[PDB]
């Protein structure tokens, strides 16, 4: 019956192995090595995140007290608000310039799904037939909608422009770039023109304009190689956030070979052609400069979590030596 | 009627069978035959075939579906099927989520059948066994599956029976036919069948039985065994019949030739296969775990996702319909926006408890059964039995078990009987050499050269002894073994010169062989006179009586006449029946005496010999006595009684022998290992009472200071407790507690002996006669008034009451024995432990009476190996000796147990730090029900990521090697408390999911309400807020699969360096751009550390403060000794000798003097 089984090591359990066991000297000495790199680390995030220099305006204009209140319900031609700020610090090296918002529920499950990717990747079939998935904005008067969806909708269109004040009678326009601002493979990859000649006109023949929108997105940037799906202000909106206060890169503010405070010290104004209605759900808007640094930015919550995690793990490699050294060789 | 405590009480427990000889078309008339609902119509006399399996061609798809459906959780996936397919709430395309559940109901319904093929291979070793059955004409080979009821069949020694015959002819003289029925009722002696008067003298011949127009009337198959009421229809004043007449199927012909029979039952008929019924499901103790699981994970979600649904509600109706981004052409109201989303929370948090739960435990399981049978350790070499396991999926209640029921012949011992020693004139003989010459020389045994006979059988080992046989300088020394030779029953059977004896006793032919070797060679015997040969020389006395045994005489003698012409009566018996009719003259009665303590101090089964000369003349006025009640009408077993005892009195001592009982390579220390990891071993055999004590006191259940308490004692034990002190009993207690303290004093090992009548007594189950009630229940014999008397009965108060009483009286005894239970209250006693005092129970044997309490237990194991494979079949794992049952229980076992409570703690811990992820990031997205994760990472994460490393530690890990965890068998109670893994554990690996997904969420919250990067390349989009949730979860929950496992083979570590290699490689869009960055690399580290770090900080403190007992050996494993102990409990005397008690023994039955009657020889 069944003549005898094999000798193998794995099918008598007896195959090699390494039988560890928590001894004093091997989880005792783990809860200090960490406690010696958590809180130096700890304090160099904290000590470089001190130093980016940062500045909000929160040009929504909810109080009565703000220059921006009387564009809240308009009802003639564009509005602009303008807004004084003044940077008691210098700003050295490159400047980012941001813009945010509040209460803006852009990872909501009926928002984010509300995009259509075949037609964003230059695909020449789908683009007179965009999905169901984004049916509130799917069709259009026997048309059918080039960006479609939810998302690209309610594409944030207010215009921001800063003026550096050194002296009256000739408010500086300070330079802004709007090119180079998106994920490199989002611009080359992910978002491509449709495959035809070379007047977006013509590859855009026959689909309408968003409902919410002003101008087609064959006429968004008068430069050639930034106009269409390939927009750089187009694509960062596209790029949902994952909580609702996000801010969003705007432009860049570059340098110049002397060396000079790309923002000087001194006064500055903040032009801005309010457009995009937030204060309907309670949102806000803020517009933002920072710095750069060899880290990140600004997040000083990195830094004091080293510094809990890195003293109370320390604070636990003690307790856990005054009674190791109590109950050995004991109970 | 007391109970008779030696017949085995198969009670309480003519109807036209009408087998009708040949007829092969007379049972086909269609007035037999049932009918049922289609076309497809069954027979009323069945046919011979044997079914064990469970599906057969096409019963397997609606049977197996309905326990597949048994576990809770096969519910919870398909009602998630019909969910999901409603398309208002769907979330899903074309039906991907149908495939997955018909694979995992296609994996368990697989190895449910490849375990159910192998049992449908071993019923056809036993329908293929080729005994004779005539056709038309002659005798013709068949195989057992094609014999139908009304057959004629022969068959030869040393066969097995086929079905129920009855035997009407053999060669034998006379043609009775001699049968053992150690596979039915546990006895190990012959039992002969004598057949019918009229057939033997008129078939007798192969020529004249294929003509035989039969008839019987007999009753119907009533699992009774031994009262067959019937008739025999032959002819013209037909003849009664008996279970004298009557074979069954689990017999074998022995000591015969060849004999014939009709078939009067088959197959399901037969009278053993109506005492093994009711097969079951079994299921595990887990597994009514793992659906407690499962009905408060429901419950969970259900409140969850309805208090999500809740916040939906009142969050569309405050900052959702003024939101004008979140614009949907619907126009439906907030109240059923909330209910909409109730059902989308349904399908999102519903990967709890996911699909790969029954696949990835059904493969655990498969593994570990396998380790069973490729045992080398678990293998017989002698028969070459490689301890099948034949179940594959009862694996955790190995490591489980609370009691042990055995049987006794068969399975703890092996049926060799061996004489020992003996005493002859009080000094023993037989130490080691107990001699002068060859004394402090070596211990070789003796050599029989000096014998023609001798034939080396016998190992022996005293010099002094075969000496003083030659020499015959001491007289009284030949007188003993020539005794050996004359008082017993034995056949002699020649062939060619060389000698056998046909013994019908294992007791007799031990003796009888015994005395072959030391000359006194017992030749032959006619009728009247038997010839023996003694030291060559060769004699010739003549038999003038035979006063046979009896189950109540306890003992045999003879009265021969020498060719001198001296008369005189030789006896041998019991010892305690014997010094009540010997002489008050011996000068021997004490020391004798002495040899039987020391033969009863260690386990031997003893007997007293002794003889009387018979005058010359009391005799002549005894024989006349003989003769007159010899032949008598009734008072011819009883009178002839007061005729045997007539001559008894004045007998003078000779010595005592000593026979053993081998048990097996290895019992006594098996017990010992067992009972010390607390296992109580109860033995349920269906041998005589005496016979349990003796294996009782071998394999060390009951030794020295044990009190026995045999059953006409408990009987009054419980009386003093139910019949008193509850509310009555002369002067009333107002208490009356039955917790006075235990029914015992203190002082423990207190055995129990237990007959099967008094079984049926002390539990209050017996069969009454018809005289006790009137007549039917109708509402004239009792009145309209409720029914007063044959509807309220008031047994089920004593009856419940009283079994409950012995069940807690028997949980202290430290070693119970019942003798003499039918086939079905061994099967009684194992449920009345099994329901109070819960427990979960094993129960081990060989033989078909066996198979009745191994389909009861929860486990079953067959003895394997033997030529009697009815209990095999029937069971759940076969191995082939009791000694292995060391390795099933506290290796195969206790690891299995700790592999499956690790698994489950894992699993449910794993599944709780994902899918509760969701359940956080709803706060922060309007209570959306959207996924915190990307899409394929929710399907790849527990079939790729997570899914091997505890695959390969619930076939891997483990405890303590198998050399030490036989040595400390107390590491067994871990898992026989509940106290690995409970509902109380089961709630801290959830408390230990929603910790671990609460920092895995809430630390990456914390690092992205600010900034991460500048460049614009910066994530802190929502792909990049997946990546570093999904990609701080994989590192954490292997990491936690690297704590656990405590034996880390290579393959083991592969696994899981091989799993977190596989997530970050197959996922190298956002997948190359946030993992590139200082700030995400830093969220990860801190979100592990801080999730990791806290749960080794409670095993070291949990492990120097209350160490478990396996802890404690695992830190010695380098600093301890050796051991070889157990050798016999040498306890050689005692001074509070109390015992005296006797060691007698003896397997033989009554009425095998048909010697005298017909010289049953030739
Ligand atoms: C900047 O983005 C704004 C996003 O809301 C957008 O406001 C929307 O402008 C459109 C104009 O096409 C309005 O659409 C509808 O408005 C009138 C009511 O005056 C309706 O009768 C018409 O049917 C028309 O379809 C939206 O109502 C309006 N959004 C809100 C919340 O009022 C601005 O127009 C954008 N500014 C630009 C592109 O310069
Ligand atoms: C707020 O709720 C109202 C009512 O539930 C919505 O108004 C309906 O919108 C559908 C969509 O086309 C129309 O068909 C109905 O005629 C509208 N009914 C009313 C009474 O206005 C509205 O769409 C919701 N959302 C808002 C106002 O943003
Ligand atoms: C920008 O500033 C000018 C003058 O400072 C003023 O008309 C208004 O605030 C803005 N005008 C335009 C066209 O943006
Ligand atoms: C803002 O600054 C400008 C100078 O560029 C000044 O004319 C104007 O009055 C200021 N307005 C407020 C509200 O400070
Ligand atoms: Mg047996």
């Amino acid at each position: 019956k069944t003549r005898r089984p094999d000798n193998t090591a794995f099918k008598q359990q007896r195959l090699p192995a390494w039988q560890p066991i928590l001894t004093a000297g091997t989880v005792l000495p783990i809860f200090f090595i960490i406690g010696l790199i958590f809180i130096p680390i700890g304090i160099g995030i904290f000590v470089t995140s001190n130093n980016i220099r940062e500045i909000e305006i929160d040009y929504t204009g909810t109080e009565p007290s703000s220059p921006c209140n009387k564009c809240l319900s308009p009802d003639v031609t564009p509005c602009f608000c303008t807004i004084n700020f003044t940077l008691e610090k210098s700003f050295e090296g490159n400047v980012f310039m941001y813009y945010g918002l509040s209460n803006f529920y852009q990872n909501h499950r009926r928002y984010v799904k509300s995009r259509d990717d075949s037609q964003l990747n230059g695909d020449s079939s789908a683009l007179l037939n965009p999905s169901k998935e984004c049916e509130p904005y799917r069709r259009n008067e026997d048309k059918p909608i080039a960006p479609c969806g939810a998302i690209a909708n309610s594409m944030f269109n207010d215009t921001l422009e800063l003026f550096l004040i050194g002296n009256d009678s000739y408010p500086i326009p300070i330079a802004l770039k709007k090119k180079g601002i998106a994920w490199w493979t989002d611009k080359n990859v992910k978002f491509r023109n449709p495959p035809g000649g070379d007047n977006l006109e013509e590859r855009f023949k026959g689909t309408t304009k968003p409902v919410n929108w002003l101008k087609p997105v064959y006429m968004l940037d008068s430069d050639p190689d930034n106009n269409g799906f390939i927009n750089e202000d187009f694509i960062v909106w596209m790029r949902t956030a994952a909580l609702p206060t996000f801010r969003k890169l705007y432009r860049l503010i570059e340098r110049k070979s002397d060396l000079h405070p790309t923002l000087p010290a001194g006064r500055y104004s903040l032009n801005v052609t309010y457009n995009y209605p937030v204060h309907y759900f309670d949102g806000r808007k803020r517009m933002i400069l920072s710095t750069i640094s060899w880290m990140g930015g600004k997040n000083p919550f990195l830094g004091i979590a080293y510094i809990a995690v890195g003293s109370i793990s320390f604070l636990l490699g003690v307790v856990l030596l005054v009674i190791n050294h109590k109950y050995r060789n004991s109970s | 009627s007391q109970p008779n405590d030696e017949v085995v009480p198969y009670s309480d427990d003519e109807c036209t069978w009408q087998v009708k000889a040949n007829d092969r078309k007379y049972h086909e008339q269609p007035h037999f035959m049932n009918t049922k609902f289609l076309c497809i119509k069954e027979s009323k006399y069945a046919n011979n075939a044997i079914k064990t399996y469970k599906y057969n061609a096409f019963t397997f798809i609606p049977m197996n579906l309905f326990e597949q459906f048994k576990r809770a959780a096969n519910l919870y996936f398909l009602a998630l099927l019909i969910l999901q397919a409603v398309p208002q709430i769907s979330t899903l395309a074309w039906y991907t989520t149908l495939v997955p559940l018909l694979v995992v109901l296609g994996v368990t319904a697989i190895k449910d059948l490849v375990d159910d093929v192998a049992r449908h291979k071993m019923d056809k070793e036993i329908n293929n066994r080729t005994c004779e059955v005539i056709k038309d004409g002659r005798f013709k080979v068949a195989k057992w599956k094609e014999i139908q009821v009304g057959d004629v069949i022969r068959l030869k020694k040393n066969d097995f029976v086929p079905a129920d015959i009855l035997l009407l002819s053999s060669s034998e003289p006379n043609s009775l036919c001699y049968v053992e029925t150690a596979e039915l009722d546990g006895e190990t002696n012959l039992k002969f069948k004598m057949s019918l008067e009229i057939t033997d003298q008129y078939l007798q011949r192969e020529d004249t039985l294929a003509t035989f127009d039969g008839f019987i009337e007999c009753e119907e198959p009533n699992n009774r065994l031994d009262k067959f009421t019937g008739t025999l229809f032959w002819r013209n004043t037909s003849f009664p019949l008996d279970a004298d007449k009557i074979l069954l199927r689990g017999c074998v012909i022995r000591n015969t030739d060849f004999c014939h029979g009709l078939v009067i039952f088959a197959g399901a008929d037969t009278k053993i296969m109506k005492n093994s019924g009711k097969t079951r499901f079994k299921r595990t103790k887990i597994d009514y775990l793992m659906n407690y699981m499962v009905y408060t994970i429901f419950v969970v979600l259900i409140l969850l996702s309805a208090g999500l649904a809740i916040g939906h509600a009142y969050w569309e109706a405050q900052v959702g319909n003024s939101s004008w981004y979140l614009y949907d052409g619907e126009d439906d109201t907030p109240s059923y926006r909330g209910f909409l989303i109730f059902w989308g929370y349904i399908i999102v948090l519903n990967t709890m408890v996911p699909i790969s739960l029954y696949v990835s435990v059904e493969v655990i399981r498969l593994g570990q059964s396998h380790f069973i049978n490729w045992d080398l350790q678990m293998y017989y070499a002698e028969k070459d039995t490689p301890a099948k396991a034949r179940t594959t999926t009862l694996n955790e209640q190995l490591g489980q078990i609370h009691y042990i029921f055995s049987d006794k012949t068969g399975t703890l011992t092996q049926n060799i009987m061996t004489f020992k020693k003996c005493c002859i004139n009080g000094q023993i003989y037989g130490d080691h050499r107990d001699a002068s010459q060859h004394n402090h020389n070596k211990i070789e045994q003796v050599d029989f050269s000096w014998n023609t006979y001798a034939d080396g059988k016998l190992a022996f080992y005293d010099h002094y002894l075969i000496e003083q046989i030659q020499s015959g300088k001491e007289p009284e020394v030949r007188q003993f073994f020539f005794l050996l030779a004359v008082c017993h029953t034995v056949m002699v059977d020649r062939t060619d010169g060389q000698l056998n004896y046909q013994a019908a006793s294992p007791d007799e032919g031990a003796l009888v062989n015994a005395a072959r070797n030391f000359g006194f060679a017992f030749l032959a015997r006619t009728q009247n006179t038997i010839t023996i040969s003694e030291l060559g020389t060769e004699r010739t006395y003549n038999v003038l009586a035979i006063l046979d045994f009896n189950s109540d005489r306890k003992r045999m003698s003879i009265i021969v006449r020498t060719p001198e012409g001296n008369i005189k009566l030789y006896c041998k018996g019991a010892d305690t029946v014997i010094y009540e009719r010997l002489h008050r003259m011996n000068p021997t009665k004490q020391e004798t005496q002495d040899a039987l303590d020391i033969f009863a101090n260690e386990t031997l089964r003893t007997l007293c010999l002794c003889y009387k000369e018979i005058e010359e003349k009391e005799f002549t006025e005894w024989n006349k006595k003989f003769m007159a009640a010899s032949v008598a009408s009734t008072n011819r077993d009883e009178a002839l009684d007061k005729v045997y005892e007539e001559i008894e009195k004045d007998l003078i001592l000779l010595g005592a022998t000593a026979i053993e009982d081998k048990l097996q390579d290895g019992v006594p220390e098996t017990i010992s290992k067992l009972a010390k990891a607390d296992i109580k071993i109860w033995v349920l055999t269906g041998d005589k009472k005496e016979t349990a004590e003796n294996i009782g006191f071998a394999c060390e259940l009951l030794t020295e200071d044990t009190t026995i308490c045999y059953g006409e004692d408990i009987n009054s034990l419980l009386h003093a407790r139910m019949e008193n002190q509850r509310n009555r009993g002369g002067v009333y207690a107002k208490f009356a507690p039955p917790v006075q303290e235990s029914f015992f004093p203190p002082g423990g090992n207190r055995a129990l002996i237990i007959t099967g009548s008094w079984l049926n007594e002390i539990l209050l189950e017996k069969k009454t006669k018809r005289n006790k009630i009137l007549k039917l229940k109708f509402p004239r014999t009792e009145e309209e008034r409720r029914m007063r008397t044959q509807s309220k009965r008031r047994l089920e108060a004593k009856k419940e009451q009283r079994q409950k009483n012995f069940v807690d009286l028997a949980c202290e005894c430290s070693a119970v024995i019942c003798c003499r239970v039918t086939p079905k209250q061994k099967a009684m006693v194992v449920d009345l432990v099994k329901r109070y005092k819960k427990a979960i129970t094993l129960a081990i044997g060989d033989g078909a009476n066996d198979v009745n309490m191994i389909k009861t237990a929860h486990i079953g194991v067959g003895i394997s190996g033997q030529e009697g494979m009815q209990a095999v079949m029937s069971s759940d794992y076969s191995f082939a000796q009791f000694r292995y049952l060391q390795r099933l229980l506290l290796v195969h076992g206790r690891w299995s147990y700790i592999r499956m409570c690790k698994f489950l703690r894992y699993f449910f811990y794993k599944n709780f730090a994902f899918t509760l992820v969701h359940f956080w990031y709803s706060f922060f997205n309007g209570y959306s029900a959207q996924t915190a994760y990307e899409d394929w990472f929710i399907t790849l994460y527990n079939v790729l990521y997570t899914s091997l490393p505890v695959l390969l530690m619930g076939l891997l890990d483990q405890d303590v090697s198998d050399k030490l965890s036989l040595r400390f068998p107390g590491l067994y109670i871990v898992g026989q408390r509940d106290l690995l893994f409970n509902y109380k554990r089961f709630f801290v690996s959830l408390l230990h999911g929603v910790l671990t997904s609460m920092i895995l969420f809430f630390i990456p919250l914390g690092a992205y309400l600010q900034t991460v990067g500048q460049d614009g390349e910066a994530p802190s989009d929502y792909q990049s807020f997946a990546v570093t949730i999904a990609s701080a979860l994989v590192i954490t929950v292997n990491f936690q699969i690297g704590l656990d496992t405590s034996y880390w083979t290579f393959v083991n570590a592969f696994s899981i360096f091989g799993s977190i290699a596989l997530y970050f490689g197959i996922m190298f869009g956002t997948a190359s751009n946030a993992l590139r960055q200082p700030y995400i690399w830093l969220t990860i580290i801190l979100a592990v550390a801080v999730c990791l770090l806290p749960v080794v900080a409670i095993r070291f403190l949990s492990m120097t403060i209350w160490p478990s007992e396996s802890d404690k050996i695992q830190k010695h494993r380098k600093r301890l000794k050796a051991e070889e102990q157990w050798q016999r409990r040498q306890q050689v005397f005692r001074r509070g000798v109390s015992t005296r008690r006797s060691a007698y023994a003896f397997s033989h039955q009554r009425g095998y003097a048909d010697l005298i009657s017909s010289g049953r020889s030739i």
